[PDB]
């Protein structure tokens, strides 16, 4: 007659490492870290993402023809930009604050496109002949940005002081543009613009800007030694905007009322496709189905994920050291 | 390992007992056959389980990097952001790392430890009514029926009972 | 005859948590963190805090009319700045490095105000009529800030080239201010500066400034269209200011000689009352008078304070697992 | 517990030995009382104070948020600074949560160690002069008086003293 | 010590034995002498060895401070990099230093278990065939020679060889 | 007949601490921490650093007259600069994005100069008498920049528009640099440019670049009131640089081929020596040659260096407590 003390043992081949010691088999363990992803874009939130395709984050709010298929209405729950999308600033020209301005959209969920300054608000100018062949259309060899209107003067008159106001009487901020055009010549200046020194000076509650052009010959970018230089800013509710030129504008056209999220903000700059499908957890190279701690996928993500290391495995022992017999 | 038992003076585990983490084998007339000590597995699991959600309920923040892009003019502010989201990256890879090592050697001892003691509650019952065999196993100095090998088992056992007959047989 | 071995059991009710159980009853404790404050702003080290009132960061060092309670010379410990504030920048536009002067004047511990440059600077124009309705005091509709001059040109006469200089021959870095008038059109600029390129330059052996008055309209603020730019900069030891204008001017009349501090500095935005007190630790939220290590109340502070966690409690065993019997 | 004393074999504590954490309770012919172990206790008392002194020593810096403001076009940076701020938050408190909750399992369980050890220490003491209860309480075959408990409890209680009188009641 | 060994029921530990961190003394009729039980001391050497070397792999990354200047209008930027810097400083002076401080109590209670393991081992194979001293000695109830000392050594001991013989000696 | 179990005990007085105890003395342990350095700077990878002496790194890359040791092509593992060196800028002026441009320069490995605008680019003007009192030669009481040509007009005649091109068609980035002059009044700046608004205007297919002169007088420093605003970009490969002004240009004459460093960037501000040795860790306070896994020098450093730590000492256990009798 005999009794024995002991513990459990099984087939398991699993195995932990420890401070003392590495490549201990045991018999139960829970593998803390997910590295599987599926490789594609889903609806983060039952709401889908923003595909730019072929074109820029630029050629999208500033309008290029060519982005036609983007323009107006947007929602996403985070936008996916393509790396080698080639419709951006057609227009040879500097952007100014891109950064920012990438940084500020990203923070955003809607855009709503309406019309701020109709073409009638320039009194004694041609709105009419803006085109450019550095910016066609799919259709038309030489157009321009749906957003803005390249102002020209009428034929051999001069080009008078234009005005023009909006006062944002809604809810939200409004993401407007314009720019200012820089000859690369006075043949040039004289053509468009007339003679006299000129200017573009705008303003609001809280903002100044002024700027003149600045005739020089650049290299050809687009077939175009000239250059525009573009800006943006945010009208917020309740504050007006002034506009003044006496030449060069780049004027602003139509702008987006700017719905900001509570929740975090992504663009994801990748070639993954976006299909129909569903995500709690939405990272740059893909979505993670889990409901482990940590993950060695990537740091950049939107929606609920477990947190980043360069872990190849967190696996927590629960049970004890397999020592099976024989 | 730190108390002796597991891989130890008792040096290996039971395949046959598939109930539960520690436990017995007895044998008698009735034959032989594998349980697991309830309270003591259950215990165990208990704290386990503790130990786990514990570990992920202390880890259930993230550090969120960004997709912000830096101009040819902001090298610095943009070599600020890449040093501070690797500096992160790298406390938190050591300390769920460490901790997974750490608690891990850990455990295996807490393991060791509730079968040792699993072992000397035994022991401290049958005091000489049964023969310590040095690997975790008690001979009998006299009949435990089936019974007589719960009432161990259960924390019952009654050692005045068998007491005399003990004697007489050791004797 | 029996002697027992033991351990001490009590009657108390205090709880700790294990990695392996939670709520264990133990016989001693300590609780590390404190989650206890004192509403209300005390001294620092025997040194008062300076409060602002109605008075923005702005209207002080600007010397706003409506804010001369706090007018001259001023030593804190930190700065208590009102959330309603009311008295700024009261004559429209925008203050230039604003966020910049706010953290040098919160690295400070004391100014020291003097007249840098008396009127009599300005040889060929009028000091005296430098006012707006923009900017009243408590007794006049029009006045102007304590530490500008705005110059106009004297009856009828043209605006001549004026000049300025100063030589920083003391030990302390000089905190100042001045400013560019844009006026909302040409008759107003005509009016008070005469006629002609207009232009506002200063320098230093370490700093150039250079800027013309950009004449056009903005919505109207404080019942003004037009805007000053606004500058600051800091002269240092041994440094010379000149300052140079035909026109437009907004003249820096007097400065602060500035004292930093080898401590930490703050500025805190806050409605809390500033009592009679001392303490050696104060929270943007309070005052904490504790030994403890850690706190949940407030990451903003001066002083010497314990170690900001976001835990509710932080309570470490001492004594041992509590059974009493019966 | 690992160690299996507290709340083990000895399952429960004394509300009436209130001097020390650790001790004993005797009975003989001169009545029954209890006193603490005041090396074992005071060792203890030094070891659990320096622990709680070296997590203070060990968390004696701060991180500094700062007041400072971001304009509207310096978002990236403003974002940086949050992002910072709020990630040496999340790894603080990390440290000291994980830390507390270790560091309690480790304690109580020092506390069990030196409750058991104290119980070997007297049992190795007494041999065979006395009868172990299973319980922590060792009955004696001989008289001890006060002297000679108080010797059991000192460490130097004498064996060969009392061995022929234990022998001949034991058998 | 949590296992009573080291500076515990073994008072001291021995300069005589200088090949192992752990072992043996014996006397006999040929003399005296200390060997170390190599399988423990070996065992040991690779955990702490391991242990060593796991702790200098996680510290295996390092945070890098930059040369970068800042202007006079860079004082938040500026400022931004020195308390992110430091705080990283900070995080990893203390994981370092919390660290040794925690494993060399650790370290420390794993060689005051190894020895009072090796202890329990020989009194399990040794049993009434010899006297427990108290402080890790036993004196045998036999003669036993170097080939029986060694026996004890490796874990082989004969018990029922000695038993007879013992069992007179003892009575 | 006896035998004991015990353990190891030896002469050991090294010492640990513990949570629970202070001064353990155990029978071994490893120091993890570095505390020695050699007070030196040496090679790293077998390669040299560059040591600019009494030149700072603006009077290098500019060429100041007084650097010609430093002249021409150079490689280095990383740079030293010396805390009082004296020949930095020469003639008074700021150098724009100063701070960027020394961690550009920082992160390369090397440079190699090579003619960019020969004099003969610019046509109608004088290259041959822009020097300067300001900026002296070892040899010469007035010289100028290496790497630039102060154009100035031809005896009597006018300064027409000059105009100069570089095509970068070559597979690194240049790193080059211009100026512009501002005159301390309208004499000067009729004296040596003529009469007329003067501009400097330059670009590229990324950068547009356009400056006017700010006559006005600043404090004298190095002999001179006036000032140039000094520039500095980077041409990257297949771009091409248009420059044209028609007065006050400091031009690009020598410009850098530069190598970008795949490994860490360093720019140590020390005087400490360099001799003739090996590194493979480089601090800037000196070199650490060990094994350990900590150190307490200093956190800036090249190469492989341990862990910075605050802490004294970082010692772990790995014998045992070390009690010898007697
Ligand atoms: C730990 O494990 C032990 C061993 O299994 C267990 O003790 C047994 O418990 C069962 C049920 O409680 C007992 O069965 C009853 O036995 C009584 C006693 O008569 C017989 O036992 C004695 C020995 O004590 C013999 O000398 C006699 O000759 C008898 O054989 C018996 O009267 C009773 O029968 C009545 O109740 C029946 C209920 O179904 C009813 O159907 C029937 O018609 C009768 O009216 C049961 O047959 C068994 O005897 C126990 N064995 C021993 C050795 O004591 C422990 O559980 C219980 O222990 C007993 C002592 C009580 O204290 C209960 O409160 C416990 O629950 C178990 N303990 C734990 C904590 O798990
Ligand atoms: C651990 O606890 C034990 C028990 O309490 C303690 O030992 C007792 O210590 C006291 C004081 O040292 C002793 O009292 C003295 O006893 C001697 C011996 O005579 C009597 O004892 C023997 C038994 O050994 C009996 O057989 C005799 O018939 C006697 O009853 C006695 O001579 C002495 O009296 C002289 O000294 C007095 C000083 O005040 C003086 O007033 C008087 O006029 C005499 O000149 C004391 O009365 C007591 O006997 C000890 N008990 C035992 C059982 O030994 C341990 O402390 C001491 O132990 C003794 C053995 C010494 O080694 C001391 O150095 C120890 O300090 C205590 N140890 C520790 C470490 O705490
Ligand atoms: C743990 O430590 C023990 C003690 O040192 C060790 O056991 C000894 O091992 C050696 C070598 O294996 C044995 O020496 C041989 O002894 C045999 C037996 O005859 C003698 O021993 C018995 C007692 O068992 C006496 O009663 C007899 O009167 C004899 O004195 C002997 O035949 C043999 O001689 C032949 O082989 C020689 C090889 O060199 C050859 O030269 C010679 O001409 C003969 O052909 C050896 O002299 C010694 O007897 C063992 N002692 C005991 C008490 O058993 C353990 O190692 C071995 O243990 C034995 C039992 C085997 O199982 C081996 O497989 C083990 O390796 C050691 N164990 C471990 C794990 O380290
Ligand atoms: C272990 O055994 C189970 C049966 O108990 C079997 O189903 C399983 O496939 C086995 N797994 C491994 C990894 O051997
Ligand atoms: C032990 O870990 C090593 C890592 O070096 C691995 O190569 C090997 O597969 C492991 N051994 C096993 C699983 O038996
Ligand atoms: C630059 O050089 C390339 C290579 O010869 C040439 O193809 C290109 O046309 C040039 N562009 C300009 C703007 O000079
Ligand atoms: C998901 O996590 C739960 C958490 O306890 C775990 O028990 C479960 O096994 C996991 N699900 C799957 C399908 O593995
Ligand atoms: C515990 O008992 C003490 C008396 O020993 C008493 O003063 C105290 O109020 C009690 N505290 C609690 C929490 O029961
Ligand atoms: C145990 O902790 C829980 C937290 O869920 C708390 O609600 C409860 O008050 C605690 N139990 C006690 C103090 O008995
Ligand atoms: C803007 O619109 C509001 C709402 O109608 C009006 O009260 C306010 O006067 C307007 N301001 C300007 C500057 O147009
Ligand atoms: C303050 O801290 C000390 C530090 O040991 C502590 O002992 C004391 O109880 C605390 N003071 C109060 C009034 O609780
Ligand atoms: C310790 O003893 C050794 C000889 O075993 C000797 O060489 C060494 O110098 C001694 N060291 C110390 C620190 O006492
Ligand atoms: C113990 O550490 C202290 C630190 O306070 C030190 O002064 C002393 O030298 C150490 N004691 C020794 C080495 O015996
Ligand atoms: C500034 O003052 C010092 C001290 O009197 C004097 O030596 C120096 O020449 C002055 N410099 C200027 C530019 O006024
Ligand atoms: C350098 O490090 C190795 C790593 O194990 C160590 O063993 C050795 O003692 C060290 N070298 C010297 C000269 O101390």
């Amino acid at each position: 007659d005999k009794i024995c003390i002991g513990y459990h043992a099984n087939n398991s081949t699993t195995q932990v490492d420890t401070l003392l010691e590495k490549n201990v088999t045991v018999t139960h363990s829970v593998e803390l870290l997910e590295n599987q992803k599926e490789k594609r874009f889903c609806k983060i939130m039952n709401k889908a993402p923003l595909d730019l395709k072929d074109c820029t984050i630029e050629g999208w709010i500033l309008g290029n023809p060519k982005c036609d298929l983007l323009l107006g209405d947007q929602s996403w729950s985070y936008i996916v930009e393509r790396p080698n999308a080639q419709n951006g600033i057609c227009y040879p020209g500097v952007l100014n604050e891109l950064e920012e301005l990438k940084a500020f959209i990203g923070s955003g969920e809607r855009v709503e496109r309406f019309e701020m300054f109709p073409k009638s608000t320039w009194a004694g100018v041609d709105t009419s002949r803006g085109v450019t062949n550095a910016c066609p259309s799919y259709t038309i060899d030489s157009s321009f940005y749906r957003n803005l209107v390249w102002i020209v003067k009428t034929d051999s008159a001069t080009y008078p002081v234009i005005k023009g106001t909006y006062n944002n009487t809604g809810t939200q901020p409004i993401l407007y543009f314009w720019g200012v055009h820089h000859p690369l010549d006075t043949t040039v200046q004289d053509n468009l613009y007339g003679s006299g020194d000129k200017y573009v000076r705008m303003g609001t509650e809280s903002m100044n800007f002024a700027k003149s052009p600045e005739i020089a010959a650049r290299p050809a970018v687009n077939g175009q030694r000239s250059r525009i230089d573009y800006y943006w800013s945010v009208l917020r509710p309740g504050e007006t905007l002034n506009v003044e030129s006496n030449g060069n504008l780049i004027a602003p056209w139509y702008a987006y009322k700017f719905v900001s999220t509570n929740k975090k903000g992504a663009v994801f700059k990748s070639d993954l496709p976006i299909e129909n499908c569903d995500a709690t957890c939405q990272t740059i190279t893909g979505v993670l189905r889990t409901n482990k701690t940590f993950q060695n996928v990537s740091p950049l993500w939107i929606g609920e994920c477990p947190k980043y290391v360069k872990s190849e495995s967190l696996r927590l022992a629960t049970g004890l050291r397999n020592v099976p017999q024989i | 390992g730190i108390f002796g038992a597991i891989a130890g003076f008792i040096e290996g585990g039971w395949t046959g007992m598939i109930d539960g983490w520690y436990g017995y084998h007895h044998e008698n007339s009735q034959g032989s056959g594998y349980a697991a000590d309830r309270e003591s597995t259950q215990k165990a699991i208990d704290g386990i389980t503790n130990k786990v959600n514990s570990i992920i309920n202390k880890m259930n923040t993230q550090f969120e990097a960004v997709d912000h892009e830096f101009s040819n003019l902001e090298r610095r502010i943009g070599n600020l952001n890449k040093r501070m989201e690797d500096g992160f990256l790298d406390v938190w890879t050591y300390n769920a790392e460490l901790l997974v090592l750490l608690e891990n050697e850990r455990t295996l001892d807490l393991h060791d430890a509730n079968v040792k003691n699993l072992y000397e509650k035994v022991k401290s019952q049958l005091r000489d009514n049964a023969n310590d065999l040095g690997n975790g196993c008690f001979e009998f100095w006299h009949k435990c029926d089936n019974e007589c090998m719960e009432s161990v088992k259960n924390g019952t056992y009654d050692y005045p009972k068998y007491q005399k007959e003990s004697k007489l047989n050791r004797q």
